[PDB]
């Protein structure tokens, strides 16, 4: 049943969060599924905010293992990023919203916090962690998601990732292998402090029946969409930016070689691959449209 | 056209010789019908062909299939037209022109219209714009109208197999560009898996 | 009925006072009362549209073009014409104005400095947005002619507009020639590319529409292949 | 079929999927509460440049019905407007949006109480249970016009195309898919 997902048991959730699994085991939540209602909403407005970070609450509930995202909201604050618990100034808003919601139907409560990371990868920064054990310590079960729209458009994948914190003290087990991503020098030192208080969750997504339906007939005329997509000048500026932090890298990996961190030209050169080989793949799309558009003739 | 087919059908049908004689200076002297296809199919306007009102149907065969330049070589025969209908006739030339190339100079169109300073021709342009029968912009400096879309006016029965003709030319050109990327991702996932599979073999040379 | 009578009056007052927009709003409402004569209602109507049309130029004004030219009586209006060109930003003639010019009160050709009214500069500017809209670059003489105003004028409207930000563009002063902003290069490829694929949308739904029995006949072939 | 059919308007609606998605959402979630099809009701908000419309986003509206009519609680429109302009400062209320058939009497009773609201709204209507081919999406315009002395309102049919953001392309393709960089 496609549609199970949707149903709300206000009683087995009390159920749950009066068992309290997850005091018994920091590892217990593993998978996060989000609805595509969720995604498309904190993609467009992670895409709203274009090179700056915003943030929004996400509405939600659990299931064994599972964090389940259904919906999700955008805050009024300032200072994502720069301030711990940034949130906090929209409480008063969050209060209003779920009671407005409350209203219409909506009955699933806080399950999250979703923000940007424009242009600089998915994880969570010193402010974030802080921000997470907070949450984690006050709010549990919450869950902290993480999105760069600028990456989504160059990569042409969705760049999205679920996370949650260590508590303080506790150490992680053995296996970690860690999906690699080019994080920019301005950001890098505080990735690596704070990289091993924090766990990534396996992300899924759904749709209901008639969200089925609906996509497979907006299809049906959204593909012209898909052939008219200019994507090698939209965000533009985002390359040349890579590229000179690139730059930057190659004058760190040259000093590395000078007289005498672990071998900083292999990443550099692992950079500068996904960055052309993202700008290759642009010229793909273009390539593609000049051969059904442009080549025909009379 | 749309409203007007119907409007002008249903008095097609009820109208004989002299009166559809006058029908057809009628719907050529009327905004927004700037194709007559269901009109000159008609078996009551194949009557006056090869009759009494023979010059008639050749206007309207010429305001159906033919261009400005193709009237004033027959001037003598067909019968006179005000100025909103010689302007109709040159709108539709600029179609015929926009049919041909996207890019059309001043001097091509000032030629094939039969005008003499540059404001005409960019009012005819300005005037075919506002009655949605084309899209596009006037360049001034380069002396030059840019086409975005022009509208269809010939039928054409026997040349209809041209249109298919460039159709196919479209599909075969999409059968290429498809097979290519069917070519292209397997020579991709061809080198990746070789490549893993190369590296399995120097990572079996650790051991030794 | 007396009631009726103060409201015209007050919405006349507003029309005399030059609050065109607020004129307009209370006319185009008394069009609407049926205990009000048919022919009296047009005459509202009338008189809401030549406020609307001298009102100053905005959004109010705007929304209010947007209303009367949905209401399908304004067709039997004298004046329709120049409201439908104004909302799909065609260029007003002079003569068409002429005929608009005599349909209005003297206390409504108001004129602001050196006996040029508030309509005439405002017809002047909506033609040269108008042409903004026609052309990626056009000559002062030509605009001038086609805008029935001076060269000389053509350039310092055109100047001014674009410094006070409601045209875009740029003047070469040298070969005299204002450019319009294109906005050309790849995105209108990607644009013609859209318009392109849509109209292929729009002929498989008027296939479908008027013969589905080749439409279905045809469509499990692609499924044969 | 008591509607318009007549002349064309503004003709120039680009409605995003997010809006498609909201509203499946909203009858998904009802249906799934009730345990029956519920008719639901909701606000668009986004951008108006001229004679450009730009439909963005939209959210659940409140309503009651007395005896068999229709009421849209405008409290909490306005409350919810004081919400959605803290984080969409650029946006505004365009029209409203509700599920079912071709239009009705309840839909041009509800049009007029949204008309209170603002002067020219969109009508939104999405049939959840088409039994055709097409996208069952469809958007009105309203025209007041008088038919034998009886000034009424009705309903004009509007063209739309979907909207071409390309973060929301690629967010769109990787759900309708659901599964070597090249
Ligand atoms: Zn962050």
């Amino acid at each position: 049943s496609i549609d199970e997902i949707y149903k709300y048991d206000k009683k087995q959730q009390q159920e749950i969060l009066a068992a309290k699994p997850w005091t018994k085991d920091h590892h217990y939540f593993k998978y996060c599924k989000i609805s595509a209602l969720a995604l498309l909403k904190m993609v467009m407005h992670a895409r709203s905010g274009g090179n700056l970070e915003v943030m929004g609450l996400m509405l939600g509930k659990v299931d064994g293992e599972t964090m389940i995202i259904m919906d999700s909201f955008a805050l009024p604050v300032e200072g994502t990023e720069t301030r711990v618990n940034a949130q906090a100034a929209a409480y008063e808003y969050m209060a209003a919203y779920i009671e407005n919601a409350k209203q219409v139907g909506r009955l699933e409560n806080a399950i999250g916090w979703y923000h940007s990371h424009p242009g600089y990868g998915c994880w969570l920064s010193g402010i974030d962690v802080s921000t997470q054990m907070l949450n984690q310590q006050f709010q549990e079960p919450f869950v902290a998601v993480v999105i760069d729209p600028t990456r989504t458009i160059s990569a042409g994948k969705v760049n999205l990732g679920a996370f949650r914190t260590y508590p303080k003290g506790y150490k992680p087990p053995d296996e970690g292998p860690s999906e690699y991503q080019t994080i920019p020098l301005n950001k890098i030192e505080d990735f690596g402090v704070h990289c091993k208080q924090y766990y990534a969750l396996e992300v899924s997504y759904f749709k209901s029946s008639l969200d089925r339906k609906l996509l497979e007939l907006l299809w049906n005329k959204y593909w012209v969409n898909t052939l008219s997509s200019s994507s090698l000048l939209t965000n533009a500026d985002y390359t040349t930016g890579q590229v000179f932090d690139l730059s930057e890298k190659l004058e760190q990996s040259e000093a590395q070689l000078g007289r005498g961190s672990e071998d900083k030209l292999a990443k550099a050169t692992r950079d500068s691959c996904k960055t052309t080989i993202e700008a290759i793949h642009g010229l793909m799309s273009q390539v593609i449209k000049d051969k059904l558009f442009n080549q025909i003739n009379i | 056209t749309g409203q007007n087919q119907e409007q002008f059908l249903l008095l097609a049908k009820s109208a004989k010789g002299a009166a559809l004689a006058t029908l057809i200076h009628q719907v050529l002297e009327a905004p927004g019908v700037y194709v007559f296809g269901e009109l000159l199919d008609m078996p009551n306007v194949r009557e006056l062909a090869e009759s009494d009102f023979a010059s008639t149907f050749r206007l309207l065969t010429v305001f159906a299939y033919g261009t400005y330049a193709d009237y004033l070589a027959e001037a003598r025969n067909l019968p006179p037209l005000t100025e909103a209908q010689k302007n109709k006739l040159r709108h539709l030339s600029v179609v015929t022109l926009a049919a041909k190339v996207k890019c059309i100079p001043y001097a091509v169109l000032l030629e094939a219209l039969a005008l003499r300073n540059v404001r005409q021709l960019e009012d005819l342009v300005i005037e075919a714009v506002y009655a949605d029968v084309l899209r596009g912009s006037l360049d001034q400096r380069n002396q030059r109208l840019e086409v975005d879309y022009s509208i269809g006016r010939d039928i054409q029965r026997q040349d209809l197999s041209a249109i298919a003709r460039t159709l196919q030319e479209w599909c075969v050109g999409c059968e290429v560009v498809l097979s290519g990327i069917e070519e292209q991702v397997s020579r991709a996932n061809q080198h990746k898996e070789q490549q893993l599979g190369l590296k399995q073999q120097i990572e079996s040379e650790v051991a030794n | 009925q007396l009631q009726i009578h103060y409201k015209v009056c007050y919405a006349r007052v507003l029309d005399y006072r030059r609050k065109f927009i607020e004129a307009a709003q209370r006319y185009n409402e008394l069009s609407y009362k049926t205990i009000v004569h048919e022919s009296e209602r047009l005459e509202a109507l009338k008189h809401a549209l030549h406020c609307t049309i001298l009102a100053s130029a905005g959004q109010q004004r705007s929304r209010m073009l947007a209303t009367l030219f949905k209401d399908e009586r304004c067709q039997q209006l004298a004046a329709y014409g120049i409201l439908e060109k104004m909302y799909l930003d065609r260029i007003i003639r002079g003569n068409q104005l002429q005929e608009f010019a005599a349909m209005l009160m003297p206390h409504q050709k108001a004129t602001t400095a050196d006996g040029s009214s508030i309509l005439d500069r405002a017809v002047i500017e909506h033609n040269l947005l108008s042409a903004s809209k026609l052309y990626n670059n056009i000559t002062f003489e030509e605009l001038g002619a086609l805008l029935e105003i001076p060269a000389a004028k053509a350039e310092k409207i055109a100047s001014q507009m674009i410094t006070e930000g409601r045209m875009n563009g740029f003047i070469d002063q040298i070969d005299g020639i204002v450019h319009f902003e294109t906005r050309e290069a790849l995105p209108t490829w990607d644009k013609q590319i859209q318009s392109l694929c849509f109209q292929v949308n729009n002929l498989l739904e008027k296939i479908s529409q008027t013969a589905p029995e080749w439409t279905a006949q045809a469509m499990e072939a692609q499924m044969a292949q | 079929s008591v509607m318009a059919c007549g002349v064309t308007g503004s003709v120039s609606v680009a409605l995003h999927p997010l809006v498609i998605l909201n509203i499946s959402d909203h009858w998904i979630r009802m249906r799934s509460q009730e345990g029956r099809p519920v008719q639901v009701i909701g606000a668009l908000i986004g951008k108006q440049e001229g004679r450009n419309i730009e439909v963005m986003n939209s959210f659940e509206l409140l309503s009651h019905t007395v005896e068999e009519k229709i009421i849209i609680d405008k409290e909490y429109y306005y409350t919810k407007e004081e919400q959605f302009k803290q984080v969409f400062k650029e946006l505004e209320f365009l029209g409203w949006y509700t599920t079912g058939g071709p239009p009705d009497p309840s839909d041009i009773h509800v049009h007029k109480q949204v008309c209170e609201i603002i002067e020219s709204p969109l009508f939104l209507k999405l049939n959840p249970m088409t039994k055709h081919t097409d996208l069952p999406v469809s958007v009105f315009e309203s025209v007041i016009d008088i038919i034998n002395g009886e000034a009424t309102m009705l309903f004009a049919e509007l063209t739309y195309t979907l909207a071409t953001e390309e973060a929301e392309r690629i967010g769109v393709d990787h759900v309708a898919r659901m599964t070597s960089t090249v």
